[PDB]
DNA sequence: CCCCCCCGTGCGCGCTGAGGTGCGGTGTGAAATACA
């Protein structure tokens, strides 16, 4: 119940490549077992705002990601 | 009389590193009392030890013990934290019946709330596998090294 | 030399930190009570 770290849930998104909103909320609230940050995620009381800049940001970074690659190394 | 002297001290340090100054603070005045207070008795046998957290822990909030020592004399360190608040008299009295030994090695002072090693020391202690806890520990140690998110 | 009307109410949820004020956990004695 440490301090939400958005940071660290944008992180656990793109390391899993989970992108759209409700995989990553409902992907997420079921892994409380054993993440702290996720019984952190689930005492706010603004999950809904959290999960769509989640959503953005994963997806600027595998848009950027994406487009960096030349299209010889791309095929 | 015997409130605490430069000789327990100092077996206390040759055994345990670490002072009861830093521990407890400073009372000459054998009227003011408190409910809390700090013991370390020499000379005693481990069976009435075992037994010592046997009897005292009717009637005390917490009871920390750890016991020695190395072929030079026992330092039996307690910690006592009673329901009321009793004298350095009165404690003295229930610790001089507890022990069997005489009223020389007793150590009755206050503890100290706010102080690192205060309650470092008896951290330290609670690891011990001699060491004897009862419920909570009192909110001074119980709040100087702890009191923190048990799981964040 | 004294009375014939002006006058329709209160704030971003939430913090949170320096600030200082006090009766007490504890500061712990010279005075003060009574002893012998």
């Amino acid at each position: 119940t440490e301090k939400f770290d958005f940071g660290t849930m944008v992180q656990w998104a793109y390391d899993h490549k989970y992108a759209e909103e409700s995989k990553i909320a409902y992907e997420y609230a079921l892994a409380a077992g054993s993440d702290s940050n996720a019984r952190a995620f689930l005492a706010t009381n603004s999950q809904a705002k959290h999960v769509k800049d989640c959503a953005t940001m994963v997806r600027h970074y595998l848009r950027a990601e994406t487009q960096a690659l030349s299209m010889p190394a791309y095929i | 009389g015997s409130r605490a002297t430069v000789f327990k001290l100092g077996l206390f340090k040759s055994l345990f590193l670490c002072s009861f100054h830093d521990i407890t603070r400073l009372f000459k005045n054998d009227k003011t009392t408190n409910q809390q207070w700090v013991l370390a008795v020499f000379g005693l046998a481990e069976v009435f030890f075992e037994a010592s957290f046997e009897l005292l822990k009717k009637q005390c909030s917490f009871l920390q013990m750890q016991k020695r020592s190395h072929e030079g004399g026992t330092c039996a360190v307690y910690l006592i934290c009673f329901n009321t608040a009793k004298s350095r008299e009165t404690v003295r009295n229930l610790m001089a019946n507890m022990l069997n030994v005489r009223e020389e090695c007793l150590m009755l002072q206050p503890p100290k709330i706010r102080g690192l090693s205060a309650a470092l020391f008896w951290f330290k202690s609670s690891l011990s596998p001699a060491t004897l806890k009862h419920g909570a520990l009192p909110e001074w140690i119980r709040a100087q090294t702890t009191l923190n998110a048990a799981a964040a």
